[PDB]
C-alpha cells in the first residue's frame, strides 16, 4: 500500500524569525492560481518517494497533501521499521500497529516546501519544518489523515477531496517508482536531524497548534 | 528557491 | 583505517536518577580484577563493529578506549557520511576533513556500559549515555584521543597505553569482521536516537564536565 | 545485565 501525508507547508498566523521564510495569503493564493509537484526527502533531486496529491489555502495556512508511493523507498522503511525500538513500543490506542507508518511519522515529522523568492518546486519530507506548524501527519487513509486536523473545515475538505480523487493519465498502464537513492542516504540525511537545537519542543508546539490531539501515530 | 529546512536553505533556480 | 573511540563508561562524580545506574569506584575496581569485551551499536548483538581495547578506573570515573575495526560498519559509515550536511561542513581547525570520524562522532555521540547487577558484558555505541558524563570522542590516534580528555592524568594514560599497545594472538594471520548487520538496522536506530529527550543538552553537558573543550570532532 | 542506553535498559543473563 501506499502511505498518505498531511500537514501544513506554512501557516498565516505563523511569523518566522527569518523574514525570507514569509508566505503570506495574497501570495500562496495568486501562486496557487499559476503537471504534479513531487515529493522528496530532505529536498534531495534523487530521493523522490513521490508527489503532492493535493494543495489548499485554509483559514490558517497552505495545506497539502502528499503521497508516499515508492516500492523502493517504503522497502527501505519496511526492514528500517523492524529495527527500531520506538516502532516497536507501538501507538496509542486504538490504532493498529502499523510499523512504516509510524517509522515515517517519527522519521520525517516536518514538511518543508520549496519556493520561489512556476512558483512552488516541490515538498520534502524532513525531520522538522523550518517554518513552525509543519507537522506531518502519516496514515494509510486520506480521508482519515485530512480528518486529524480538527481546524480544517468541511468546506476545505471538500477542496481537498476534489484533488487527491481526480484520475491520473488513463494511458500509461503502470505506476513509476521515482525514487533514485538508497538506504545510505537515508542513514546521512540522520546524523543532520539529531544536530537540529531543540527539534522535539518544536514538534511538540507543531502538533498543539494544528490540534493534532484528537487518535494519531505522531511519534511527537 | 527558499526551504523551510534546516540543513539545505536555499535550491538553485 | 580502524578508528579508535575515547570515554567515560561512568563517573564516579555524577550521581544518576535512576538508582540502578550507581556504579562505585569500590565496584568497578574489584569487577576489574575479575577475551576483550565486543564493541556494538546500541547494544544490538548483531552490531559488534570491534572491542573494548582499554579499560582504566582513574580519578572520575571508569574510562575506556575502544577500537572500532568491522570494513562493513566502516564502508557503510563511509557511504552514508557523504550524504550528511552536517559532515559536509566540516571540522573545527585546525583539524583535517575526516567524513568517517565526523560521522560517527555526531551519529554515536554517546557510550553505554553493560554490565552486571563475568562482571561487564560489552560496550555500545549510542546516540547519548544514559549515565551522564560518557561522551564518545573519535579519532584515528588512540594516543590523540586519549588526548582529548584533560584530567587524564600521566598515570592513567600509561594504564591505558599498555593495553592498546598489547599484542594480540600471534597465531591466526588476518583480522576478523564481527560486523553481522546492515545500514537498515542502523537507520531503523536512528528514529530512536531522535526521541531521547534533550539529547543535546545532555551531551553539551557531558561534553564541559570531561573538559572536551581542548579541538576534537565532536558535534555537539 | 543493565545497560546505560535509553532504548535497551535491561540484557537477559
Amino acid at each position: 500500500t501506499p502511505v498518505y501525508v498531511g500537514g501544513f507547508l506554512a501557516r498565516y498566523d505563523q511569523s518566522p524569525d527569518e523574514a525570507e521564510l514569509l508566505l503570506p495569503r495574497d501570495v500562496v493564493e495568486h501562486w496557487l492560481h499559476a503537471v504534479a509537484l513531487p515529493l522528496n526527502i530532505n529536498h534531495d533531486d534523487t530521493a523522490v518517494v513521490g508527489h503532492v496529491a493535493a494543495m489548499q489555502s485554509v483559514r490558517d495556512g497552505l495545506f497539502c497533501l502528499g503521497c508516499v508511493t515508492s516500492p523502493r523507498f517504503l522497502e527501505i522503511v519496511r526492514r528500517a521499521s523492524e529495527k527500531s525500538e520506538l516502532v516497536s513500543r507501538g501507538p496509542v490506542s486504538p490504532l493498529q500497529p502499523d510499523k512504516v507508518v509510524e517509522f515515517l511519522s517519527g522519521s520525517y515529522a516536518g514538511l518543508s516546501l520549496s519556493s520561489r523568492r512556476t512558483p512552488f518546486k516541490h515538498v520534502a519530507l524532513c525531520s522538522v519544518g523550518r517554518r513552525r506548524g509543519t507537522l506531518a501527519v502519516y496514515g494509510r487513509d486520506p480521508e482519515w489523515v485530512t480528518q486529524r486536523f480538527p481546524d480544517l473545515t468541511a468546506a476545505d475538505r471538500d477542496g481537498l477531496r476534489a484533488q487527491w480523487q481526480r484520475c491520473g493519465s488513463t494511458a500509461v498502464d503502470a505506476s513509476g517508482d521515482p525514487f533514485r537513492s538508497d538506504s545510505y542516504g537515508l542513514l546521512g540525511n540522520s546524523v543532520d536531524a539529531l544536530y537540529i537545537r531543540e527539534r522535539l519542543p518544536k514538534l511538540r508546539y507543531d502538533k498543539q497548534l494544528v490540534g493534532v490531539t484528537e487518535e494519531s501515530y505522531v511519534k511527537a | 528557491f527558499i526551504t523551510g529546512h534546516y540543513w539545505v536553505r536555499f535550491l538553485p533556480c
